[PDB]
RNA sequence: GGUCGGGUCGAGUCUGGGCUCCGUGAGGGGGGAGAAGUCGUAACAAGGUAGCCGUAGGGGAACCUACGGCUCGAUCACCUCC
RNA sequence: AUUCCGGUUGAUCCUGCCGGAGGCCACUGCUAUGGGGGUCCGACUAAGCCAUGCGAGUCAUGGGGCGCCUUGCGCGCACCGGCGGACGGCUCAGUAACACGUCGGUAACCUACCCUCGGGAGGGGGAUAACCCCGGGAAACUGGGGCUAAUCCCCCAUAGGCCUGAGGUACUGGAAGGUCCUCAGGCCGAAAGGGGCUCUGCCCGCCCGAGGAUGGGCCGGCGGCCGAUUAGGUAGUUGGUGGGGUAACGGCCCACCAAGCCGAAGAUCGGUACGGGCCAUGAGAGUGGGAGCCCGGAGAUGGACACUGAGACACGGGUCCAGGCCCUACGGGGCGCAGCAGGCGCGAAACCUCCGCAAUGCGGGCAACCGCGACGGGGGGACCCCCAGUGCCGUGGCAACGCCACGGCUUUUCCGGAGUGUAAAAAGCUCCGGGAAUAAGGGCUGGGCAAGGCCGGUGGCAGCCGCCGCGGUAAUACCGGCGGCCCGAGUGGUGGCCGCUAUUAUUGGGCCUAAAGCGUCCGUAGCCGGGCCCGUAAGUCCCUGGCGAAAUCCCACGGCUCAACCGUGGGGCUUGCU
């Protein structure tokens, strides 16, 4: 009778919703998602943050008060709220702002990629570097510490200045909303 | 999995009007006879007789029937360990 | 089935200890020796995992062989040798002791301590014999035994505690379970924590007499008897934590 | 392709309502493949060609009387190696096992002599085509996975220096020159010579030349060359033909005692040298110059008696429809020929031969009975003493078999005779038919099996009509079943030309078939050979077992034959009762 | 009697399937069965579970026998009203509860002599 | 250790009595679909004898008759409550 | 996401069932690039049968020998002797039971190895392997004679052990049939002062006793399925007296006394089933499952019985029956894989007859070390899970969500190589080189239900159809092309469980006409019960002590690139019991 790992992502309900279906379409394109299995991964985060808020709420102390700090910390940890923050707070969260925490949607803003597609394709062929580390999984949630931090790998062309790629990313220097 | 006794056909019901084609099958860990449809085009002339052939749930609501086919519970899958939608579709001929 | 147990599985094991528990199957099941296995832990744990002068057995094994670890006083080459609460671990090459005491997790680890009390080994007597001769065998906690004389027969009693030279065996300072008297609790909710008595209840039939204690922060918690363990009479004087 | 089998003890055709036919899909289908019939107690029967396995008459059978069998197939497998698009495959090898004797039973035809080199890495495997020209490589890239990728993995980075001792002795004569002493001093590199002498008996031919050796002696020298040659793997084709039953005997002995922590495989025909020297033997089964498949392990005597039987029982596989056998049952005179070739001296002391009947020529390893024949083919003649009526139409067929035509089997045939494949002949329906050489009539001769090329030879020899046949060493390289089937081609193709026949060898079992009379040959060996007249079958096989002090013991209900160990209460008995070879 | 186990019936009545085998360590052995020999006292040796002794006798001659904590040894004569059987009596097999005769008269016995290897007696006062 | 016995736990082996279980299987029964068929027209409108329950008897078949009940009965003629 | 949608009519509202839509498990079609992690892989049918090999050995510091080193020192070899082989490993047949879980008990018991303490090691004697001579027997196996030792065996005494009786009351305990002291009578009755060194001391050892520990045995309270178309069951059965037996209490067994015990709150009987921790599902309540990891139990073809040992009624030991198979010289002998691999067979349904003791551990050993199919390492496999790939950038064009061309970039993956990695290897990791090459399907396309007023074929045929329903010459519903939608290295089909289902309803359903109020009454158990006062404090509530293993679950923090995974800590879980 034992443990058997389970799936960190939840399926909709019902698979033809055409609200559903339109909504996320937009969020893969803004986003450039490979799969509804990824942007499902990124709600079923948020969803698990929005249970234990709620839990929490309707909790009682000395245990239930260390989760709510626990929680709270974590957020503020991960970029999703500020330190002044509250549960009301987490529940006013979304997977947008999930996904803007993703390393790739990052790399598309710090003027690294040009394109969340071609930001893909330099984390994956090993370009961005997070703290002096190479990470390859543009999935990867940033710390809002980590993310100054966030740079060209020095074992990659792109951090020569003088490469063609690198010179037209820098043409285009833009950012914001991703 | 049985083995074909006979190729037979079944009227639908009442307001459709085919014969639906189907085989007389003994199932070997029990001997025992059921009738299976074989979906598909061709399926019948892809089945000849003394072929082993494997057996599924047609579908259908309580583990039953289904559809103008009154009295069939069972489905073929494979024959002579092909599946009869590569036969059907022309692909992966069939051995013997 | 047939007969005894020669194994025992890491995640069957002791809660402790100490183990890491999913990286291996196995674990060392200790030999039968002085403390029992919910109060012990075997000494290539300790020469292994905590003090970490090994990464291998063989090389504890070889070590434990060439008689580098004394266990109160006591060479011990047995790798499967129980080291239980309170005993004294001594490393003479290094110049280190150390006391095996319990946690407030309930788990054992080793508390360092110098020469001068590392001769010093506190034993709770939980037991008294009248043996042939019409002597008095104290049997005690770490399955040790003491023999005294029907003189000062009733200078020993079975909770009190006697601070014991180890190497040579002679007792010193017996401390009575009393009033007042300092404890270290070594079992239960209220492991690792000490005071002084407060109250003892004594509940009729063969359940467990039960004592009231009194933290430093003069905080109050009761626990078992024979979960209270005297060190002083007003102070610890074994340095405990 | 499995089917059904009936055990016919606890069927019970009364107490049964016969529930096997009444639920057969076939039967119920119109077809039959059970049904019942008065061949046997109006009990039923079943027809392969029709079965289609699928068991429902053994679980309705009552009394658990059927039961399913394998029969095998050239379908399924991975093969390993083809000679030729259409010529002959191979499913499987065995794996040569670090310390024990394997043995390897087979029949003729099958797969031996080529398992053989593909674990000696003569040949590599061409698991399809016999084109595609790679070997070492890809080969053990597909053995991936198993514990036979280790032992080509070795052998091919050349970490085992393995011997072979081959099939064809003549191919291996020709290649060595001196005599014994010097070769073996010159080949050995372990320092057993004196052992090998003592076990193979070979002081008498110690000094003599390579070139002038008898079948056996030539074969005692190469077996004892490969002994003497250090390896990790050794590995021995039929190191039983050309010698006599006390030295093939000595022969295993010495493997078994000088290789007792080698790879050691061992394919031989005779089912005594192989109960003695074999710990485990492979089966190899299927359709001569078609197919074979290797068996599992089984340990010696139960692997014969499979073999035997048919029926191997961790395969479910009926190899054979029915078991081997073992069955049961003047016109030219001469004067005491001597005879002296530099030394071994000759004597014959002459009989009659009446008629057409059959002379068999029994003795040790090395006096004389290749020197006779050749006399009487005129190869050479005697010092002394000769043959009437002298000039005579004559055969031959001596025992120097290697594969020399560069023609096929068809053009074999057709320059020995017509009646050869002429299917007008009763020749061709008895012998090419029964010998089985219409399936290898397009196959080159250069590429073939001892067994096969036996067969052609005395097909050849026997189509050749003639008055004097003379046969020397038939029987070698050939299975059991063969040895009996040709004995009987012999007997029948003799009578019917009422000529004489002088089959020399050393099979009892084809001697006391076929040989309504026999000579022996008694002697020093190498040095005296001195025969007799022609003497009755008991008579002179109870000498030629005197001398040697073999005993045989043949079970009743089969016939099979086994040598009883020396001191044996069944061998003192047959001694002190003069009975040897009951 | 050999399997010294649990019942095979429940307080109601009901039947018990057994779900093991038999244990070595839930037998039993044949009992000793102390009579009166004529001489030379009978004993055997019991090898028991830990290794374990015990003396099992067969024919006793002598009971101890015992008042007010003077003892001694006073060859058996007979066995008279052993309430655990009258076939005792009959047969002169002694046990706990046993009267005997005796030289300086009748003793009723305290020893278990299957276990202990002796028999102890006490006098009856009269 | 054998050979005689005398006790015991004792599987099994023959058998007779029951009790079920299983594999079959003559010959009777009804059931469910279907096919168009055959005899009639029972029921739904007062369905052309109002229908239905219970019991009983009878009848090719739906069904009929009797006694007691019900309206889940229509219509027109009364008194009454609305 | 605490959800709905389609279907009874000419239309409507209901009831109600079917179906869709979700997750998980197992088989399965088509398809398939990579890595990592993990408690996955002959459990479901056959606890059916098994070819081969391996899975338990170690000690030369117990003993005498045989051999090799020219000998010394030393090396090897078996044999006797010890210790172990009763663990581990596998399977779930049986079992509805103190088998399991949990709380407790054993003052009613055993315990080799281990620890502490306290003591002791005295005096004799003997045999027999190995070896030597001869063998027998087909084998399996086995005989006779000679010779020899021991930490082998026997004896004697001293200690000690057990019983009983008397009395003293020193010990512990909650409580003495216990321990201890003195005296009596008895029965049983040890030991290796052995071996090695740096030898006059040290090390490893032998026996007894007291305790402990370890591991078990036994007892009890509570707790957890179905059936009344199973209602009475039990005869040593319930109890007692006395015994025997057992390690130990006990009707466990016996003799003798009595008539109890269980039961409608369901006994007995039958059915099914290893139990649990846990798992799946679901908003939860709940429903369901209880192969894989841990704990316990049981079993080793079925059945029964014993030896030896601390411990077995003994998976790799013994004996018999039954049943089957193998070898045989027909006299006899041997085997039962539910160990790892591998096969047969069964089936819809599951891998290699690999490598290593390097880790973890076990056993042996003074130790070094040796062995271990345990374990580890690999490989095979659409087992689960995590991370990714199948290109990206510009310009220009298009039937512009995307494609095509022209130029540029990168190289995760592919190819090759070097280092590290590894027990060795492989993978992985770092680096070099080459090059957009080397890499996308499956289902659906009338509505449920996202997506075609397109085309060609067939023409109530063929076919589809989960349900509704389409199809009889204009078919968006079959087949196909083009297109499109969903998911995507996966996607579909079949079966099963949960959910849907307030279609089992405690939460939370209904019973005039839809399924459903006994024909009516009376009453036993059961359940529900007016108001005040007093008490108790059983339920109930609070607080506190001891327990309810670990893993699993939640959370944070740390380490493998992040993750999965692992660790640290906090919490929860176990129905709870006390
Ligand atoms: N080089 C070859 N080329 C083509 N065919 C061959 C070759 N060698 C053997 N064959 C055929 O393959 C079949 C079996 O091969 P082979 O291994 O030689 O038989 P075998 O087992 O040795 N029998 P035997 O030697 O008679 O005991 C024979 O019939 C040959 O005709
Ligand atoms: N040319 C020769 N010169 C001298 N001696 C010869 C010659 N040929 C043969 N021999 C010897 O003659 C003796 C017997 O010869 P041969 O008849 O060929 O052997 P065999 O008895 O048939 N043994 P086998 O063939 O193995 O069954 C052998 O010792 C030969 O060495
Ligand atoms: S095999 Fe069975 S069914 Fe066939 S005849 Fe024999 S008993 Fe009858
Ligand atoms: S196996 Fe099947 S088909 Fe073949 S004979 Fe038996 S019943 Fe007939
Ligand atoms: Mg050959
Ligand atoms: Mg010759
Ligand atoms: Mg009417
Ligand atoms: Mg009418
Ligand atoms: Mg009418
Ligand atoms: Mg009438
Ligand atoms: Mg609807
Ligand atoms: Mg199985
Ligand atoms: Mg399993
Ligand atoms: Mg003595
Ligand atoms: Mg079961
Ligand atoms: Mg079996
Ligand atoms: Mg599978
Ligand atoms: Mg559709
Ligand atoms: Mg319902
Ligand atoms: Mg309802
Ligand atoms: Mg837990």
């Amino acid at each position: 009778d034992p443990k058997r790992q389970r799936k960190k992502y939840e399926t909709p309900s019902h698979p033809w919703i055409k609200e559903r279906l339109d909504r996320e379409r937009v969020i893969m394109r803004k986003y450039a998602l490979k799969n509804k299995k990824e942007l499902w991964r990124h709600e079923t985060q948020l969803k698990e943050f929005r249970r234990r808020a709620r839990r929490l709420l309707a909790a009682r102390g000395k245990q239930a008060e260390v989760e709510r700090v626990q929680l709270l910390q974590r957020l503020n940890r991960l970029g999703l709220l500020p330190a002044d923050a509250v549960l009301d707070d987490v529940l006013s969260l979304t997977v947008e702002d999930v996904l803007d925490r993703r390393l790739q949607t990052i790399v598309y803003k710090k003027g690294l990629a040009r394109t969340p597609r071609q930001a893909r394709q330099l984390i994956v062929h090993g370009h961005i570097e997070v703290n002096g580390q190479i990470i390859r999984s543009p999935g990867y949630l940033v710390l809002k510490a980590e993310e100054d931090t966030i740079t060209y790998s020095k074992t990659s062309p792109f951090a020569r200045e003088s490469h063609p790629e690198r010179m037209v990313i820098e043409q285009a220097k833009q950012g914001g909303e991703a | 999995k049985g083995i074909v006794l006979e190729k037979i056909a079944v009227e639908a019901k009442q307001p459709n009007s085919a014969m639906r084609k189907a085989v007389r099958v003994q199932l070997i860990k029990n001997g025992k006879v059921v009738t299976a449809f074989t979906p598909g085009d061709g399926a019948i002339n892809h089945i000849d007789e003394h072929d082993e052939v494997i057996i599924e749930g047609i579908g259908g609501p309580k583990g039953g029937s289904m559809g103008d086919i009154p009295g069939i519970r069972y489905k073929v899958v494979k024959v002579n360990r092909v599946s009869l939608k590569e036969l059907v579709k022309g692909r992966k001929e069939k051995p013997r | 089935r047939k007969g005894a147990k020669r194994h025992l599985k890491r995640l069957a094991a002791p809660d402790q200890w100490y183990i890491s528990r999913k990286r291996y199957k196995w674990a060392v099941r200790p030999r039968p020796g002085p403390h029992s296995m919910k109060t012990s832990i075997p000494l290539l744990y300790i020469v292994r995992d905590y003090l970490g002068y090994a990464k291998t057995a063989r090389e504890a094994r070889k070590i434990l062989n060439e008689g580098r670890i004394l266990v109160d006083g006591r060479v011990r080459r047995d790798y499967k040798f129980p080291v239980g609460i309170m005993d004294v671990v001594s490393i003479p090459e290094t110049g280190e002791h150390y006391r095996v005491l319990p946690n407030r997790i309930g788990k054992l680890v080793l508390h360092p301590i110098s020469e001068k009390e590392a001769n010093i080994k506190p034993l709770r007597i939980s037991n008294k014999r009248m043996v042939k001769g019409a002597k008095v065998q104290l049997n005690l906690h770490d399955g040790s035994n003491h023999l005294v004389t029907v003189d000062d027969k009733d200078n020993y009693r079975t909770a009190y505690t006697v601070l014991m030279k180890v190497p040579d065996r002679e007792v010193i300072e017996i401390l009575p379970f009393d009033v007042g008297a300092y404890v270290f609790v070594t079992r239960g909710k209220n492991v690792a924590r000490k005071g002084k008595i407060v109250e003892v209840r004594r509940f009729p039939m063969g359940w467990p007499d039960v004592v009231t204690i009194e933290d430093e922060n003069g905080e109050l918690f009761d626990t078992l008897k024979e979960y209270a363990f005297v060190v002083g009479k007003e102070k610890p004087e074994i340095s405990l934590p | 392709m499995r089917v059904a089998v009936i055990n016919y003890d606890f069927c019970k055709p009364d107490k049964c309502n016969l529930e096997c036919i009444n639920f057969c899909p076939v039967d119920r289908s119109g077809g039959k493949a059970i049904e019942l019939s008065e061949i046997v107690k109006g009990k039923p029967v079943i027809y392969e060609e029709t079965c289609i396995g699928c068991g429902i008459c053994v679980k309705k059978c009552p009394y658990e009387a059927i039961s399913i069998v394998n029969l095998p197939d050239e379908l399924e497998g991975e093969v390993i190696h083809r000679y030729k698009v259409n010529g002959f495959k191979l499913f499987g090898l065995p794996t040569p096992k670090n310390n024990t004797i394997l043995g390897v039973l087979g029949k003729n035809g099958v797969g031996k002599t080529t398992v053989l080199k593909i674990l000696a890495g003569e040949i590599i495997p061409n698991f399809g085509d016999p084109n595609s020209k790679v070997g070492k490589d890809e080969v053990l890239k597909r053995f991936r996975g198993k514990e036979i990728y280790n032992y080509f993995k070795e052998l091919y980075s050349n970490e085992l220096k393995i011997v072979h001792k081959i099939q064809y002795v003549e191919y291996a004569s020709k290649f060595l020159k001196g005599t014994v002493n010097e070769i073996l001093t010159k080949i050995d590199e372990r320092g057993k010579k004196d052992e090998v002498k003592e076990l193979l008996n070979m002081t008498n031919l110690w000094n003599k030349d390579a070139n002038i050796l008898s079948g056996g002696g030539l074969q005692r020298l190469l077996v004892a060359a490969s002994l003497l040659r250090e390896a990790d793997v050794y590995i021995f084709d039929a190191p039983s033909s050309y010698l006599d039953v006390r030295e093939r005997m000595n022969m295993a002995k010495a493997i078994r005692e000088l290789l007792k922590n080698k790879y050691v495989i061992v394919v031989d025909h005779d089912l005594i040298v192989l109960d003695y020297l074999t710990d485990l033997i492979h089966i190899i089964y299927g359709e001569s110059s078609v197919y074979g498949r290797v068996s599992k392990s089984y340990a010696a005597r139960v692997g014969i008696n499979n073999f035997l039987k048919g029926y191997l029982p961790a395969e479910n596989m009926k190899i054979r429809p029915d078991e081997i056998k073992f069955m049961l049952k003047t016109k030219m005179k001469w004067t005491k020929i001597i005879k002296k070739l530099g030394d071994f001296q000759l004597v014959v002391d002459n009989g009659e031969a009446k008629e057409g009947e059959i002379i068999g020529i029994l003795g040790p390893n090395g006096i004389g009975k290749t020197t006779f024949a050749r006399i009487l083919v005129g190869e050479i003649t005697a010092d002394e003493g000769s043959v009437t009526p002298e000039k005579q139409i004559l055969s031959y067929k001596p025992q120097r078999i290697f594969p020399n035509y560069d023609g096929t089997v068809q053009q074999y045939l057709e320059n020995a005779s017509k009646d050869a494949l002429s299917t007008s002949s009763w020749f061709f329906e008895e012998v090419t038919k029964r010998l089985n050489l219409h399936r290898l009539l397009e196959s080159n001769v250069n590429d073939l099996s001892g067994g096969e090329l036996q067969k052609l030879y005395i097909a050849a020899t026997l189509a050749k009509e003639a008055d004097l046949y003379v046969l020397d060493a038939p029987s070698s390289y050939l299975d059991v079943e063969e040895r009996y089937i040709v004995a009987k081609a012999i007997k029948r193709v003799t009578r019917e030309r009422k000529a004489v026949t002088f089959i020399i060898d050393h099979d009892l079992s084809i001697h006391d078939y076929i040989a309504d009379r026999i000579i022996v040959f008694k002697g020093e060996p190498e040095k005296a050979g001195l025969a007799t007249s022609p003497v009755t079958l008991k008579t002179g096989m109870n000498e030629f077992l005197r001398e040697l002090e073999v005993t045989f013991r043949r079970d009743a209900e089969t016939g099979r034959p086994r040598v009883n160990k020396i001191g044996s209460y069944l061998d003192r008995v047959q001694k002190e009762r003069g009975d040897y070879y009951s | 009697a050999i399997w010294q186990g649990r019942s095979l019936k429940k307080p109601s009545g009901g039947r018990i399937i057994l779900a093991r085998k038999k244990r070595k360590r839930e037998l039993g052995r044949e009992p000793a069965f102390t009579r009166v020999g004529e001489e030379k006292e009978k004993k055997k040796i019991i090898r028991t579970y830990g290794g374990n002794r015990k003396v099992r006798l067969i024919e006793a001659i002598y009971a101890n026998v015992f008042e007010n904590g003077k003892g001694r040894k006073v060859k058996v004569l007979g066995v008279v009203e052993n309430p655990a059987n009258r076939q005792y009596v009959r047969r002169d097999i002694i046990t706990k509860g046993a009267i005997i005769e005796t030289e300086a008269g009748r003793a009723i016995v305290t020893s278990r002599p299957g276990q202990d290897g002796v028999v102890n007696a006490v006098l009856i006062k009269e």
